[PDB]
């Protein structure tokens, strides 16, 4: 029985038998649903998030939803396979970076590996989609799973930047300690938000400063900061 | 009906979905000035040949009820078609 995740994960997450089943179960749940219908990403890839870097090394979490449901995804939040287009979320997040770090220059591709092996989590919530279905395998016990690496990273880091955007992944902020760790937020990267009234909830992503603001934290807290540079 | 088809249907453009973001109806609001009765899926595409985002809001899985239809301009202006 494959647990999917690298050992360095596996003695990190310190996972209790139950927890195993747990997490195997849901695994389960998933190959069951493939002889049905196409599933996104492919099995080997749903943990890809994982592989860049030692879970004991991770400095800064960002959180996805679900899966790209088009044949894109890649095991990474955000971040899409070699020849997709750059999504609208992902092009607005280059341009906050671009208005933000004077050395950053938008890349062509969505590859952002670059960033994943120095340390930056790229987590959706939601491990696993049906093709063309958004939304599709979000009850089906992946929640329970991303919660608790959530939770472990927040309590076995000494000090973690996580960026929180939009007001459902805002509500993740409650697994984690505000007191080790810095908890950024704003409003979702999507288009969408760029045109909501002047008092908002939250700030407009675009001049959110978090990719700097992370570096700051790193920086005081005495770890290696993030050249974001793709 | 795909979401494919709604916004060939209702923009006449062949435009694959590139993201659909979930979002919730108080941070909707903020931007369509109607408040939507549950969650709400962003469905977003890039028009490259007018440099707009096109993106359909739809109720949640498994309904995706169509709700509203937004286009943004290359300047970042909103054009909001209640569905």
């Amino acid at each position: 029985e494959n647990l999917l995740l690298p050992d360095l994960w596996l003695d990190f997450l310190q996972l209790s038998p139950i927890f195993q089943r747990k997490l195997a179960a849901v695994i389960a749940c998933v190959r069951r649903l493939r002889t049905q219908a196409t599933v996104y990403p492919e099995e080997d890839m749903c943990m890809a998030w994982a592989r860049f870097c030692d879970p004991s090394d991770i400095k800064v979490v960002i959180l996805g939803q679900d899966p790209y449901h088009g044949g894109q995804a890649n095991g990474l939040a955000f971040s899409v396979a070699y020849g997709f287009p750059v999504p609208p979320s992902l092009r607005n997040i280059y341009a906050e970076l671009h208005r933000s770090l004077p050395e950053f220059s938008p890349p062509d591709h969505g590859c952002l590996d670059a960033w994943a092996s120095q340390g930056v989590l790229l987590l959706n919530t939601i491990l696993t989609v049906q093709k063309g279905k958004p939304g599709s395998h979000a009850d089906i016990g992946w929640a329970w799973f991303t919660d608790h690496v959530i939770s472990l990273l927040s309590e076995r880091l000494k000090a973690c930047v996580f960026m929180l955007w939009g007001a459902k992944a805002g509500d993740k902020a409650s697994l984690i300690n505000s007191k080790k760790h810095l908890v950024l937020t704003s409003q979702h990267p999507s288009p969408l938000a760029q045109n909501s009234t002047r008092k908002s909830a939250q700030q407009k992503f675009l001049g959110n400063n978090h990719f700097v603001l992370a570096n700051n934290f790193l920086r005081e807290k005495g770890l290696g900061e993030i050249d974001w540079r793709l | 009906t795909n979401l494919s088809d709604i916004i060939e249907k209702e923009t006449g453009k062949q435009l694959v979905i590139q993201e659909s973001i979930l979002m919730l109806p108080e941070e909707v609001e903020e931007v369509i000035g109607n408040k939507p009765e549950s969650d709400i899926l962003v469905h977003t595409a890039y028009d490259e040949s007018t440099d707009e985002n096109v993106m359909l809001l739809t109720s949640d899985a498994p309904e995706y009820k169509p709700w509203a239809l937004v286009i943004q301009d290359s300047n970042g202006e909103n054009k909001i078609k209640m569905l």
